RNA sequence: AGGACCGAACCGACUAAUGUCGAAAAAUUAGCGGAUGACUUGUGGCUGGGGGUGAAAGGCCAAUCAAACCGGGAGAUAGCU
RNA sequence: ACACAGGUGGUCAGGUAGAGAAUACCAAGGCGCUUGAGAGAACUCGGGUGAAGGAACUAGGCAAAAUGGUGCCGUAACUUC
RNA sequence: AAUUCCUUGUCGGGUAAGUUCCGACCUGCACGAAUGGCGUAAUGAUGGCCAGGCUGUCUCCACCCGAGACUCAGUGAAAU
RNA sequence: CGAUGUCGGCUCAUCACAUCCUGGGGCUGAAGUAGGUCCCAAGGGUAUGGCUGUUCGCCAUUUAAAGUGGUACGCGAGCUGGGUUUAGAACGUCGUGAGACAGUUCGGUCCCUAUCUGCCGUGGGCGCUGGAGAACUGAGGGGGGCUGCUCCUAGUACGAGAGGACCGGAGUGGACGCAUCACUGGUGUUCGGGUUGUCAUGCCAAUGGCACUGCCCGGUAGCUAAAUGCGGAAGAGAUAAGUGCUGAAAGCAUCUAAGCACGAAACUUGCCCCGAGAUGAGUUCUCCCUGACCCUUUAAGGGUCCUGAAGGAACGUUGAAGACGACGACGUUGAUAGGCCGGGUGUGUAAGCGCAGCGAUGCGUUGAGCUAACCGGUACUAAUGAACCGUGAGGCUUAACCU
């Protein structure tokens, strides 16, 4: 009856889950903003943070612990160079949640989530 | 017997000098305070108002920190009443510890249970599941018949089916108090109490003595 | 936790080695038996030179549990095979001369001491 | 499953007494650029509590 | 605009 | 929380032998007749440990005089005095709980010794 | 060799569930029987209404069969509603 | 009758595992099936797991569960051999 | 007995308990020899019974994963 | 007869007492135990299986008992289609035959998205009249009320003996109901690991995708019982059957006519829950508002300006709260959620490197690595300043106290 549990269904199964959140968070990393429903970006903050947090000590092991996530050398590239010292500082919050309205297609909640950052 | 106000800081067990196990459930019993005690004269009966804890003074109304302002006591969370049985007689301002539990042996805990939210007939009522094969359709965990043919005519008042379950005031009665300690204002009581973890919890001696 | 059709190991040397429980005594609409209560039984299996045979109708006391007894420090005592000795119909006074396997401290219970005796271990 | 006499005006009318849409009456004025956007959400801009969040 | 299947007849009787 | 952790250590019994599953322990319980407050023994291959605080349990499964016995032990309850382990297995899992289908040679392990 | 065996395509529909204003005017799902023969299938023909055809159920004869459909006797008749 | 989970004859059919056109993943190639987003109540459908009992359920082992391949050993009553 | 009303005919087996089943007893309302009678290896998505394994069938359900049910946005029926 | 679904079974029950048990008594050919019969009493309970489609019935084993009836022989817009009662076929019989036989046997489509009444829950509006925040009283209503076994009394009373009590007290059980994961487990497709086939990361290695979570092994938190705690009461008032005291009518007698005392799981309370829409709308505490102008059919009137306080609402973070509403916590004067640190827990010795071995593989690093929902801390991120609703002292009459 959920009781203290956590983690959203979206409506479908952890094999599909699971997959996206390795597609949206090389979304979110490459670009660092991407806009998507208010819900997704909340779940997103519980999956990209742990990678940066995993980024902020480079190691020989941490590379592919970071490479089995997101399944793409990219991004594990993209991390531990520029987003790992970049975050060397902050502890944890590497992300913000913004909402900017709803979808003109079914009125879905959007929120910006983005990267603390940006001010090059 | 008036009682206190306490909370639910989950469960543990003792083990005894004879090595039997006895379940307790930690009620942490904070300092009870008097904040009203109310009289025959203007109420009709005899009876104390509490409260326990603590809050943040910026979340409490005008009405209820003017309550509390004649009463010479700190704002508490929410606000409790206890009935004098014709014998004690407290002041307003008067702070009750846990120490008044030291004497009896059985009290009753009160509770909110927790919410099951919707159930079924199956889970709220213990009703027998039905086939779950042999042609069966749609009427698993069904309640089936709910009355009888036309001579009724209607579904009769009471009737158990499916609904909200839980959060509920649930009183447990005569739970044997294992240990009084008082400086950590703590009270284990054997058994299991209604509600979750850090719900308010109402304790008085038993009355089924 | 014994029901009815529930199949019983014999721990003494009574005949029987494979039994069928058929009824949970000792109240209305009983379910399950303890690790110390009586139920009626029936035989299935027996040995040849036994003093009964297959198809007798007698009770019997349950010994060993797969589910196991509980004691009061918290603990349990789990066995691999549901294991009873049987007993006269008139009398509760157990039918073999020695027993197989442990037996628990919960049978101790002034009419049972003839088992507890010959039990080998607890 | 079906009805035995067809529901009036009133019976439809007073079933759709609950479904009134509600208004929002709560619009805030940005901090700086001074535009009306809802609660908690950036306006059309791109501004979010005076700072150009989107700078798009 | 067409019929309707009819609701499935029950087993006749007899004396 | 902390209000439950300081009623549990002031329970739990500091001697504790660190062991691990697969280990053959011999534990000592306090078993009493009425008058006689006795110490039997029971000896036996641990195969579940779960270590929840004063909550701690183990399970030994032994081998009597026929079919084995499984006995599970509160860690911290005041019935039992020893745990002094004989052996240490070698294995490379939590819960041993195929050790039950296993009797005779194949139920045996090989001794740790590192 | 086999109206042989297991088992795909193919043919068929034994059980259960769903579906019963259905995705479908008998289907889907999970299992099923035959699967070298009395097999299956494409194409083109022949046999028709008191007739055809029927390893035979009074089954099929264009989603309709103890006498198909269309038109005509015919606004048959109805002591019934 | 539908932009319909149905039916529609013939040809090619590759890599790995596999006896196999089964099956599992892929190449070439084509698609995500023309309403989506939230919550994770009762209840309905398809499933997964389970203490102890093991058909005591039920008209009925219905449904589920269970067996399942290759090589070798060995295989009863009866029989038209 | 696919046949027998009396009938759950009587005996034995199976089961703790068996109007079912199996082998007999003939007292066959109302079997019977090509509208065939009695058996019969093999065969059967055939009928009835029993035994082992197996299990949520059940004791007694409990949890979890999905598709609806629920909420929001768009389109939008029906029996009566 | 322009349709009232028929038996049996499952689930769900309701009511009556002509009461099966528990409870209270009278008579007994009631020594005690155990009974026979009758009266009061419906509060609670009132089987599991083999056979049969069966209700019923037979048998086995229990139980305090396994009550009788009504409710469309209760209940198919709650489930089944086994029987009965379609269309096929077969056996015995009847009839020349088509066919038929409360004679038998095999097999055989059980539809409906709830409009209203009803019931279970949960909301919005308004009212209670100055508004608001809390705590309550309590009308009334609902829930529950079952009992076995053992011991003491006491092997006493009784009884030739065998046997064997009433009363009272204590312990321990079955079923039911309530609550909760402290213990034991189950689940735990969001955690870890093993492993088969294939594909991919340019290749080894290491991974990831798919194949029911591919198949498994365990398992965090929650939920859950099989687990663990509690309950049925004691007592009081009024009584039923029944037992009585005194006592006339009727000089006696008499439980009754006057009066007075007992007397049941039945009634009202006592135990638990809801509950002032109880429109009879209740009680107590606390907080806020004490500004001017016109029109006037000068009335508890309407309009203008200035202020709209307490509080509520909205929004966001959210919850062991929840279908949606609703309830609860927080919103920087912060621990509400997310992230982070430490820990705990679970799985099991990660990757890389070095050594040994022809190799698979083994050892050290290493009880390492990874950790979900847990615990304790930490503003690193999101909970924005504000706007919205809600007003400006609260009607008439009468009585009592001060002017």
């Amino acid at each position: 009856m959920r009781h203290r549990k956590s983690g959203r269904q979206l409506n479908r199964n952890s094999s599909h889950r699971q997959a996206m959140f390795r597609n949206m968070a090389g979304s979110l990393v490459r670009h660092e903003i991407i806009k998507t429903t208010l819900p997704k970006a909340k779940e997103l903050r519980r999956v990209v943070e742990p990678l940066i947090t995993l980024a902020k000590t480079d190691s020989v092991a941490n590379r592919r612990l970071a490479f089995a996530r997101t399944r793409d050398n990219e991004i594990v590239a993209k991390l531990f160079n520029e987003l790992g010292p970049r975050f060397a500082s902050r502890a944890g919050g590497y992300t913000r949640i913004l909402k900017c309205g709803f979808r003109a297609g079914d009125n879905a909640p959007m929120a910006y989530i983005e990267l603390v950052d940006r001010s090059e | 017997m008036i009682g206190l106000v306490g909370k639910k800081v989950g469960m543990t067990r003792i083990f005894t000098e004879d090595g039997v196990s006895i379940p307790v459930t930690v009620i942490e019993v904070e300092a009870n305070r008097v904040t009203q005690v109310k009289d025959l004269a203007n109420d009709g009966y005899r009876a104390i108002q509490v409260t326990t804890g603590a809050k943040k003074a910026n979340r409490v109304t005008k009405p209820e920190a003017g309550h509390f302002a004649k009463a010479g006591v700190e704002a508490g969370r929410g606000l409790w009443e206890f009935r004098l049985a014709e014998g004690e007689e407290f002041t307003v301002g008067q702070s009750i510890s846990v120490e008044l539990f030291a004497d009896v042996k059985k009290v009753d805990v009160t509770g909110t249970s927790k919410g099951k939210g919707f159930a079924g007939t199956v889970k709220r009522w213990n009703f027998r599941t039905q086939d779950a094969t042999h042609g069966n359709s749609l009427s698993h965990r069904v309640p089936g018949s709910i009355g009888q043919n036309q001579t009724p005519g209607k579904v009769f008042k009471g009737k158990k089916m499916a609904g909200q379950m839980g959060n509920e005031r649930v009183t447990v009665q005569s739970l044997d108090v294992v240990r009084v300690d008082a400086e950590r204002n703590l009270l284990l009581v054997k058994g299991a109490v209604p509600g979750a973890t850090g719900s308010d919890l109402i304790v008085k001696p038993a009355v089924k003595a | 936790m014994i029901q009815e059709q529930t199949m019983l190991n014999v721990a003494d040397n009574s005949g029987a080695r494979r039994v069928m429980c058929i009824k949970v005594l000792g109240g209305s609409h009983r379910r399950y038996a303890g690790v110390g209560d009586i139920i009626k039984i029936t035989i299935k299996e027996a040995i040849p030179r036994g003093k009964v045979k297959k198809g007798d109708v007698l009770k019997a006391v349950v010994v060993r549990t797969k589910k196991g007894v509980r004691r009061p420090d918290g603990s349990v005592i789990r066995f691999d095979g549901n294991a009873c000795v049987l007993l006269n119909n008139n009398s509760e006074q157990p039918i073999g001369t020695r027993i197989f396997g442990p037996v628990t401290r919960e049978l101790r219970s002034e009419k049972f001491m003839k088992i507890i005796s010959l039990a080998p271990e607890v | 499953a079906v009805q035995q006499n067809k529901p009036t005006r009133s019976k439809r009318g007073m079933r759709r007494s609950h479904d009134a849409l509600t208004a929002v009456t709560s619009l805030s004025v940005d901090k700086t650029s001074g535009e009306k956007h809802l609660r908690h959400h950036i306006t059309a801009d791109g501004y979010y509590r005076g700072r150009k969040v989107i700078a798009k | 605009p067409r019929p309707r299947p009819r609701p499935r007849p029950r087993p006749r009787p007899r004396p | 929380s902390n209000i439950i952790k300081q009623l549990e250590q002031e329970q739990m019994k500091q001697d504790v032998p660190s062991f691990r599953p697969g280990d053959t322990v011999e534990v000592k319980v306090w078993v009493v007749e009425g008058s006689k407050k006795r110490l039997q023994a029971f000896e036996g291959v641990v195969i579940a440990i779960r270590n929840r605080g004063l909550h701690s349990a183990f399970t030994v499964r032994k081998i009597s005089n026929g079919e084995g016995v499984e006995r599970v032990f509160q860690t911290h309850s005041p019935v039992v005095d020893s745990i002094s382990v004989k052996r240490r297995g070698a294995v490379r899992k939590a819960k041993l709980y195929y050790l039950r289908e296993r009797t005779g040679k194949a139920a045996r392990i090989k001794e740790r010794l590192n």
